[PDB]
């Protein structure tokens, strides 16, 4: 309580790896506080800000980080993509399941796997039609995970 | 390589053998009843080298007790530790050597070997894994030259794989005024060049030097001569018998120790030379000891170090100590003394800090020498040997024994050879 | 995506627990492998499983082995603070040792093991989705380090073709010398190794023991003391390959990016700051230090050779303008010289954890650290002393004996030799 109010005025300094250390921080702890500038540290100049702010915004749950983590799959940094997968995973968001499915068609394994990951954490129901309808009419390793993810659910 | 058999044989292997068990069984902290009574962990932590966990919190020494003279047997039983030897491995005679190699090491001596083997192969099937062999002896007599070295010769071809190291006792006409000795020595040294991995020097001449000389002991006993082999063989088997890195094992030690099979003859040393007891006085620093180390008339072979080079140099320093100290006066001697040491062998001097100190001392120093001024020692045998040879004096008496006056002419060939060896590499430079 | 670790003979095994000491407290794990909500890294993302296995518990096992032909240094780790970390089938032991014989540990001795330590391999090779290669702990002077290494070395090539196979190898010193022979099994696992490793490290035992004296003030060190400082070093190579770093990641980007020519192989490594707990260093500060020979893993000077390649991993408080304006003052006010055909290219590395000591060691808590890596000319020196030690005994057969007893035909010593001949004339000619 005393001490979340210095780690967001730290997620503003000048100073990369105190920004970084402020993120990892929000993260371990995780208050609601916290969500505002840790949407913000997802748009950091630098990676290592980024793919961590996304972490934390995974862990703590609030639904206001489902939207900038959305547009965070389409980040430049591989290891941020990745992270913020996972994160919108954790949350379960139906709001995410398609463009975690676009995700699917990604240059990097990591986050390929970490998309995969993602909709199987999710698994609502539109996930299931999304699944359906890409075991069908899909291609190579996004056709791999729909038809996994069917057989893994009877 | 854990467990380490041992064999004493003859008058002088079975009394200077029954002084190394006395003295490890008191480090140890082992009793004359075989049970442990010490403090330190350090004293059970290789324990399973020397001796037998028979029993329960029983320890027993691995010890084969071999003599043609069956007085030797009461002698060590009736002694301060002759309880703890199994009663069945005592393997003695009803008969004697008389001082003859041929007796030892063909007629008397070959009638009870193969009993002697079976003790022997009893002890080596309770071993985890057998580094292997220590034979305690005299050359200079009978049962523990000839029979010493039909038990060497037997257990090489038995157990090939394993280690076979000795405490072999030199004559000296100081000591036994015995005629046929240099015969003794010679065929036996012949023996020891072939069938031994690493044999230990111990010279009566230099023990009576040392005690008459330094100690100023009058007219010494043997012992008194025992209590410096007691201390060398106590220092020397110190790595083998504490946890230690430097030559741990039999094999580790060969292997820095012997650059050649041959040259395997080691000029042992002691510092301080207390007089049996004498009073406990002067507390020695690491530089005094260091010293000591290099003297000449601290060694127990009659050899002058400075007379030969050094090839391998084992030193080991017991005691409450500084390691910056030790460090600090064994790269002086060796920079303030190169000429000494071969050139082409390096790092050839290695040291061992041991933290037990032996009974009666706060701190002290064995050294191993592989110098090649050990020849010294065997021109003096050959010299004793060639004029009687010569002659072909008392031939007669070996030659009886079912024994070849060649064996004779071989033993001599063999060791004037190994003489040679020691000067080529003495004079043999890196360039 | 995964990578396991062989730890070889008693200096291998014992630079293992030390590197696993820290590995487990860089990511947050307890010596029993959980890793519990208060003691969780906290920073999400962690790839840390290139090197750590999942048990369905929650339990994280090293993907290590590790081999002595002697039980005596493994009896300590299964006895040790982490006998609850590794699994019983990881920890290899003999009975008889190699007794500081190089064709006892190749050979002899060696070719009793080899086929139990393949399986064992196996059984961690058989628990990686996408193994990358192996990452080799041993000596050179002790048989075992020396003989079982280059054995092992060679059956991975065959079982395990297109495998990287990544070395750190305790290169001898006077000092901490066990034994006489050590530049002969030096010479021979350099040439039979040479062949099948893809990159070395060497750790100079003098150069650690100069290190401890000097930065440490350790008076006499001990096998302790050099070892929490080998895995300092090393924890720092091998940083890239368990974090979410962008330089050296896998095994692959550290052979394309450090290693130019195959047999010129081995990488200096220098690290700074090395400071005994008895004051802060600043980025210009470390990466100057880097450029010391003081602080080298191995005795050699750098100005009297060409560099080929030059990485700078920094961990810690290291803010990227301040790298940049280190980097700059290094490339205008040094003698830096690289060879022609390569570009005077310095990659640089940034991972913003703080550094993590050893509790209850000799190094202090620093605010960043820097782990700088040259493939320079200048390692041709640290050949050259053991190639002269090697050819004064061998001129005279000393020792020689030993080792033809053992399985070893003498003309493997020559064929050795000639080995470290034609690389030491490859270090002199790519140096021109
Ligand atoms: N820095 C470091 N060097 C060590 C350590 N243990 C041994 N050494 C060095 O390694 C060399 C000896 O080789 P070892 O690793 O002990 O031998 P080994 O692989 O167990 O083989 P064998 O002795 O034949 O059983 C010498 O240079 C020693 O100083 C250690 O823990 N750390
Ligand atoms: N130092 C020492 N030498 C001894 C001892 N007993 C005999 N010797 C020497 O050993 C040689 C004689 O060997 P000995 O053991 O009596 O004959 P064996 O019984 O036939 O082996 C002579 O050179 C003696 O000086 C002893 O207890 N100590
Ligand atoms: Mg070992």
């Amino acid at each position: 309580p005393e001490k979340v109010e210095m780690y967001i005025k730290n997620l503003q300094d000048d100073s990369p790896p105190v920004r970084f250390n402020a993120a990892v921080a929000l993260g371990k702890i995780g208050d609601e506080r916290a969500v505002e500038p840790l949407i913000k540290a997802l748009k950091d100049e630098d990676w290592q800000v980024r793919k961590t702010a996304a972490y934390a915004l995974g862990k703590i749950g609030d639904e206001r980080a489902v939207e900038p983590l959305i547009k965070a799959l389409k980040d430049e940094d591989r290891y941020v993509r990745s992270r913020a997968a996972l994160a919108l995973g954790k949350i379960g968001d139906e709001r995410a399941v398609e463009p975690l499915i676009k995700a699917l068609k990604d240059e990097d394994e990591y986050v390929r796997l970490s998309a995969a990951s993602a909709l199987g954490k999710i698994g609502g129901e539109r996930v299931r039609a999304a699944m359906e309808k890409l075991a069908e009419t899909g291609t190579g390793f996004a056709r791999k995970v729909a038809v996994n993810y069917l057989e893994t659910h009877k | 390589m854990r467990e380490i058999v041992h064999i004493q044989a003859g008058q002088c292997g079975n009394q200077i053998g029954a002084k190394f068990w006395e003295v490890i069984s008191d480090e140890h902290g082992i009793d004359p009843t075989g049970s442990y009574h010490g403090d330190s962990d350090l004293q059970l932590e290789r324990i399973n080298v020397y001796y037998n966990e028979a029993t329960g919190n029983k320890y027993v020494p691995r010890a084969i007790l071999v003599d043609l003279e069956p007085g030797t047997m009461d002698s060590v039983r009736s002694g301060p530790f002759g309880q703890i030897f199994r009663p069945d491995n005592f393997v003695f005679g009803q008969s004697g050597a008389g001082n003859n190699w041929a007796k030892g090491h063909y007629t008397e001596g070959a009638e009870l070997v193969d009993s002697v083997l079976d003790v022997v192969r009893k002890e080596s099937e309770s071993c985890d894994c057998l580094q292997g062999f220590q034979l305690t002896h005299s050359l200079g007599g009978g049962t523990g030259s000839g029979m010493g070295t039909l038990l060497i010769s037997k257990i090489r071809e038995e157990y090939p794989d394993r280690i076979m190291n000795t405490f072999s006792v030199m004559p000296s006409p100081k000591v036994s005024d015995t005629v046929v000795e240099p015969y003794n020595a010679t065929l036996s040294v012949h023996q020891l060049v072939e069938n031994t991995d690493e044999t230990y020097c111990i010279d009566n001449e230099a023990l009576y030097d040392i005690c008459f000389r330094t100690l100023k002991l009058t007219t010494p006993t043997y012992g008194d001569l025992n209590h410096l082999v007691s201390a060398t063989m106590s220092g020397v088997t110190t790595c083998l018998r504490f946890p230690g890195q430097l030559n741990a094992d039999l094999r580790k030690l060969a292997v820095n120790m012997v650059p050649f099979p041959r040259l395997h003859f080691f000029m042992p040393g002691f510092a301080p030379l207390t007089s049996r007891g004498s009073q406990q006085y002067r507390a020695l620093t690491v530089p005094e000891l260091t010293q000591q180390m290099f003297d000449s008339k601290n060694m127990m072979a009659a050899c002058d170090p400075r007379h030969g080079r050094y090839l391998t140099v084992a030193a080991i320093f017991r005691g409450r100590m500084s390691m910056k100290e030790v460090d600090e006066q064994m790269l002086n001697v060796q920079n303030k003394n190169s000429s000494y040491f071969v050139e082409w062998i390096p790092n050839n001097v290695k040291t061992a800090v041991c933290d037990i100190p032996p009974r009666g001392l706060k701190m002290s120093a064995t050294f191993i020498g592989n110098s090649t001024a050990i020849q010294e020692l065997f021109k003096r045998i050959s010299e004793q040997f060639t004029a009687m040879f010569r002659r072909k004096a008392f031939l007669h008496w070996y030659t009886g024994e079912g024994m070849d006056e060649m064996e004779f002419t071989e033993a001599e060939s063999n060791m004037n050879d190994l003489v040679s060896e020691y000067q080529q590499y003495q004079d043999a430079t890196a360039d | 995506r995964e990578c396991i670790s062989i730890h070889v003979g008693q200096a291998g095994v014992q630079i293992g627990n030390a590197c696993w000491e820290l590995y487990c407290l860089e990511h947050g794990i307890q010596p029993d492998g959980q890793m519990p909500s208060d003691k969780t890294i906290g920073g999400g993302d962690d790839s840390f499983n290139t090197f750590f296995s999942e048990t369905g518990a929650g339990k994280h096992v090293p993907r290590a082995v590790f081999v002595d032909l002697e039980p005596t240094v493994i009896d300590e780790v299964r006895t040790g603070t982490y006998r609850q970390l590794f699994h019983p089938e990881q920890l290899i032991t003999g009975k008889e040792d190699a007794a500081n014989n190089y064709a006892r540990g190749h050979y002899t001795i060696g070719k009793e093991i080899i086929d139990l330590v393949l399986d064992r391999i196996r059984k961690l090779a058989d628990q990686c989705t996408g193994l990358q290669g192996f990452l080799v702990f041993h000596s050179f002077g002790g048989g075992t380090g020396s003989g079982f290494t280059s054995l092992l070395m060679e059956r991975l090539s065959v079982d395990y073709g297109k495998k990287s196979k990544l070395e750190f190898s305790i290169y001898p010193a006077p000092q901490v010398s066990t034994a006489v022979v050590e530049p002969y099994n030096s010479i021979l696992t350099t040439h039979t190794t040479l062949e099948h490793s893809d990159c070395a490290f060497m750790v100079d035992n003098e150069a650690i023991y100069d290190i401890c004296r000097r930065n440490l003030d350790i008076e006499r060190p001990t096998y302790t003391n050099l070892n929490r400082l080998i895995s300092q070093i090393v924890s720092s190579i091998t940083a890239s390959l368990r974090f979410d770093g962008a330089l050296n990641v896998d095994l692959t980007e550290f052979q394309t990016n450090l290693v130019p020519y195959p047999r010129i192989h081995f990488p200096l490594a220098t690290y700074a700051p090395v400071i005994s707990a008895e004051e802060q260093l600043s980025v210009a500060e470390i990466t100057n230090a880097c450029f010391e020979p003081a602080n080298q893993m191995v005795k050699c000077d750098p100005r009297h050779g060409k560099y080929m390649a030059c990485c700078l991993l920094y961990r810690g408080d290291v803010v990227p303008k301040d790298v940049n304006a280190a980097i700059a003052t290094i490339k205008t006010k040094r003698s830096i010289q690289f060879v022609d055909w390569c570009p005077t290219g310095f990659k640089v590395g940034i991972n913003y954890q703080p550094p993590t000591v050893v509790p209850g060691g000799d190094l202090a808590k620093v605010q960043r650290a820097v782990c700088m890596l040259s493939n320079t000319t200048a390692i041709a020196e640290a050949w050259a002393r053991l190639d002269h030690k090697f050819d004064l005994m061998y001129a005279k057969r000393a020792f020689v004996h030993w080792y033809v007893g053992e399985g070893m035909e003498e003309g493997e010593f020559s064929e050795a030799r000639e080995d470290m001949a034609a690389l030491e004339k490859d270090y002199e000619e790519v140096g021109v």
